[PDB]
């Protein structure tokens, strides 16, 4: 469950995330790309249901974190991006879950991603992501019970007539110790 | 052989670019070859882009390479 003057803290945080990732992602796409950041409160059922089979899922924690999150990449702009950081223009996305080299490709270019979010961070909580697992079925992660509210992070990765979507589930039961520590009793 | 064996059933799946990519440092013939053991689906794709290389990347190729020497038998020539 979250306030509505949290709320508020994480807009900022990941509106943040999302400038520098717009940057990112246009050094890697080598043209503009703009990025929109939506956030919003769902159940861990809601969303884990939304993310389309298959995809590119990369469940992460950090050191100081207790539990684990979700960054979720869809499969088109996954595929568009390996297209272009291997020479070729991308204008084919495939309909399946990615092999060796891919997967492996992908991976380090989601730590780098993943790195910034915890930089967007670093005012409240500095964390070192460390990726514990990969998965290209969304029915296949069960981070936390299915009942539990989560802070879904989404990033409206834009350019030309293209336009896709990354996800970072921000579940509430790693949201309650640093919750009732920073924006509880010194701020108030 | 063996080599060109294990290069197109490991080959087949990879993106149309990822081959692009691994037939583009081969030896010209035996880049037909592959290029020719595959379905003309990709084959027209492959070459197509195989075309379009100008660009070059030193950490994804050491990487593909890094992958299939632990996948196919042992990478040679080409890719050294």
């Amino acid at each position: 469950k979250f306030s509505k003057e949290q709320l508020r803290t994480f807009q900022m945080i990941h509106e943040n995330f999302g400038r520098a990732l717009s940057t990112y992602l246009s050094g890697r796409l080598r043209t503009f790309v703009d990025v929109e950041i939506s956030i919003d409160q769902l159940t861990y059922e809601e969303f884990i249901r939304s993310v389309m089979i298959p995809s590119f899922i990369v469940i992460f924690t950090g050191d100081v974190f207790e539990g684990s999150a979700i960054f979720e990449m869809r499969l088109d702009l996954f595929y568009t991006m390996l297209d272009i950081i291997m020479g070729g223009p991308g204008e084919n996305p495939p309909n399946r879950p990615p092999t060796e080299i891919e997967t492996s490709i992908m991976r380090k270019e989601v730590t780098n991603m993943l790195t910034l979010l915890a930089q967007a961070w670093s005012d409240f909580q500095y964390f070192i992501p460390s990726i514990e697992n990969v998965e290209t079925n969304p029915q296949f992660v069960q981070i936390v019970p299915p009942n539990e509210i989560v802070l879904l992070v989404t990033a409206s990765v834009s350019w030309g007539e293209f336009t896709s979507f990354i996800n970072v589930c921000w579940p509430f039961s790693l949201l309650e110790p640093l919750l009732e520590k920073l924006s509880d009793r010194f701020w108030m | 052989g063996s080599h060109m064996v294990q290069l197109v059933n490991f080959l087949q799946s990879e993106h149309p670019q990822t081959i692009a990519v691994v037939l583009s440092y081969l030896d010209p013939p035996v880049a037909a070859q592959i290029l020719g053991a595959l379905p003309e689906e990709l084959q027209t794709e492959v070459l197509k882009r195989i075309a379009l290389l100008e660009r070059t990347s030193p950490e994804v190729v050491k990487e593909i390479e890094r992958n299939l020497e632990k996948k196919i038998s042992g990478f040679s020539r080409t890719f050294s």
